[PDB]
RNA sequence: UUUUAAGAACUAGAUACUAACACAUUUUU
RNA sequence: AUAAAUUUUUAAG
């Protein structure tokens, strides 16, 4: 789900706009 | 398009592919005439 | 700082507009010599 | 050349004012490889 | 590259070599003399080779009277005339 | 009909090497291919002075001009060319030579060089 | 010319007479170019053993461009001829009169890195060796 | 009158034309 | 306790 993270849309950003939760920092 | 068109054509001697050809042929002939001078001595 | 970010971006734009057709390795060479400058100077800060 | 270089002082400000007296930028304006040596190396990156 | 290259390529020539065998093309605006006269062939052909001379007779004949002032030049051109007109004589003689 | 064109329609038979042979025979009879002469657009590196109208070709000027393979061959084997240029004011032909041993040109027949 | 008799074993190759064409008369008129059977000529300077691989022109009846097939087949028979030699009898080096044989021999001889190939620095009269009557008799 | 080119077969291999287009070239030893 | 995926080519100058 798009929670407010990511980009307004991936057009000019040249990336794939692929976002994934960070297993790193949780607790 | 500003500079000399001569640089973009093959026949002119001043550009570096042909000048090198002349260098090589002259160098070879220098080797040959050198060895043939040493033979006669 | 924002300024020198924009200076970098403007420089990349420089490499781009300057070379219409320089072939190839000239472009990669220029971009190398730019980026390496940016990192090597800014090293730590860029992360944040 | 160190014997000569000790008589070179003020190199930094000169480097920074090379902006004004000549067109082409010098992407590394913050070091002279003469006084500061060479502050980085890459070649490992190559193999990697 | 100037069309001098583009008109001489194989893909231009081959259709001419088919038109000779399949019909009455092949110009005569292309080839040169042919040097020897008596070695020419059936009359309907030397007929066209002959005009292929008279035309140049007309061009350079007009090129005679021109005031353009080069007297050495018109001298050599004058000799060229005489040569060609002699050729015309020869093509008529063969006919 | 694109300037960059990948394919060219060929007749349905067209033995290509056969066309190389028959075309190789055809190459002798044509007027243009055999001219022994050549035409090239070029420049004048060393400037000029005309010996007829004393016109000056000032430094480097475009010309439609004529290249010729010279019967000489520099040293044992190097090519050497002779170029001709018509004068703008008068009808006059001036010629070049290209010295491979001495990089600069040397010229003859109808022009002199400025110093 | 001295290094030939040093303890290395080298071979000499002359392919010039592999391809022979002589003029005969047709029954009307012509100049008849015919191919006479050739031979492959290799010798070491020491033993004086003449290796000849005799080549019959019937092999040449199905081809065109016979210069290539010439130099290449001759190179092949140099290769197999080396394959007739055990390690002790393997040549140390190989030398060829022409420098137009260098490439195909470099092609076939790759399997034998101990064998160098060299041009002739001196003009050599192995081309007319067919004038020897015994050799030309064995070939004809 | 004068004149000789044309056909058949064989060989190994790379060279011409164009410049309108782009030309901070920078930079690590 | 994550399942989040942009493109892509022809002519003329
Ligand atoms: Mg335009
Ligand atoms: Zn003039």
């Amino acid at each position: 789900s798009y929670n407010g993270i990511g980009l307004k849309s991936a057009k000019g950003s040249s990336t794939s706009g692929h976002v994934q939760r960070s297993l790193a920092s949780n607790n | 398009g500003s500079g000399d068109l001569n640089l973009l054509k093959s026949w002119n001697p001043k550009l570096m592919k042909n000048r090198k050809k002349v260098w090589e042929t002259e160098q070879d002939l220098i080797t040959e005439q050198q060895k043939l001078n040493t033979r006669l001595k | 700082s924002e300024e020198e970010i924009k200076k970098f971006d403007s420089r990349i734009r420089g490499i781009l507009m300057a070379s219409g057709s320089t072939t190839f390795t000239k472009v990669a060479a220029k971009w190398n010599t730019s980026l390496i400058s940016l990192f090597t100077y800014f090293r730590e800060a860029i992360v944040a | 050349d160190r014997h000569t270089l000790a008589y070179d002082r003020g190199h930094r400000i000169r480097r920074e004012f090379k902006q004004y007296s000549l067109e082409r930028n010098s992407p590394f304006w913050w070091t002279n490889s003469h006084h500061d040596g060479k502050l980085w190396n890459l070649n490992a990156y190559r193999t990697d | 590259s100037r069309n001098v290259d583009k008109a001489n390529s194989v893909l231009v020539r081959f259709q001419e070599q088919q038109a000779e065998s399949a019909g009455g093309y092949k110009d005569y605006s292309r080839y040169q003399r042919p040097r020897n006269v008596s070695k020419v062939k059936s009359i309907k052909e030397a007929n066209e080779w002959k005009r292929q001379v008279s035309k140049e007779i007309k061009q350079k004949s007009t090129r005679i009277y021109d005031p353009s002032l080069n007297e050495m030049q018109i001298a050599e051109l004058n000799d060229e005339l005489n040569n060609l007109f002699k050729e015309w004589k020869r093509w008529q003689w063969h006919i | 009909s694109e300037r960059k064109a990948i394919n060219k329609y060929y007749p349905p038979d067209y033995n290509p090497l056969e066309a190389e042979k028959l075309s190789r025979k055809m190459a002798k009879k044509l007027k243009t291919m055999n001219k022994s002469h050549a035409s090239i657009r070029l420049m004048t590196p060393f400037s000029m002075r005309c010996l007829e109208c004393n016109e000056y070709i000032p430094k480097s000027r475009k010309f439609n001009g004529k290249k010729e393979l010279l019967k000489e061959k520099y040293l044992d084997s190097i090519k050497i060319y002779r170029l001709t240029i018509s004068c703008p004011r008068c009808a006059n032909s001036i010629a070049f030579r290209t010295d491979p041993g001495n990089s600069d040109y040397v010229m003859e027949v109808g022009g002199v060089r400025n110093y | 010319y001295a290094e030939l008799f040093n303890n290395d074993i080298k071979l000499f190759v002359d392919d010039t007479n592999v391809y022979r064409v002589t003029v005969h008369k047709t029954f009307e008129g012509n100049v008849a170019t015919k191919a006479i059977n050739g031979c492959i000529f290799t010798l070491n300077p020491k033993t004086g053993h003449l290796f000849l691989k005799i080549i019959h022109t019937s092999v040449w009846a199905g081809q065109k461009r016979l210069s290539q097939l010439a130099k290449w087949k001759t190179a092949e028979e140099v290769s197999a001829l080396v394959r007739s030699l055990p390690k002790e009898e393997q040549p140390k080096q190989i030398i060829v009169t022409r420098k137009a044989m260098l490439d195909p021999l470099e092609v076939h001889m790759l399997d034998f890195p101990n064998i160098a190939i060299r041009p002739t620095e001196l003009r050599l009269p192995f081309s007319a060796a067919m004038s020897i009557d015994k050799l030309s008799d064995v070939v004809m």
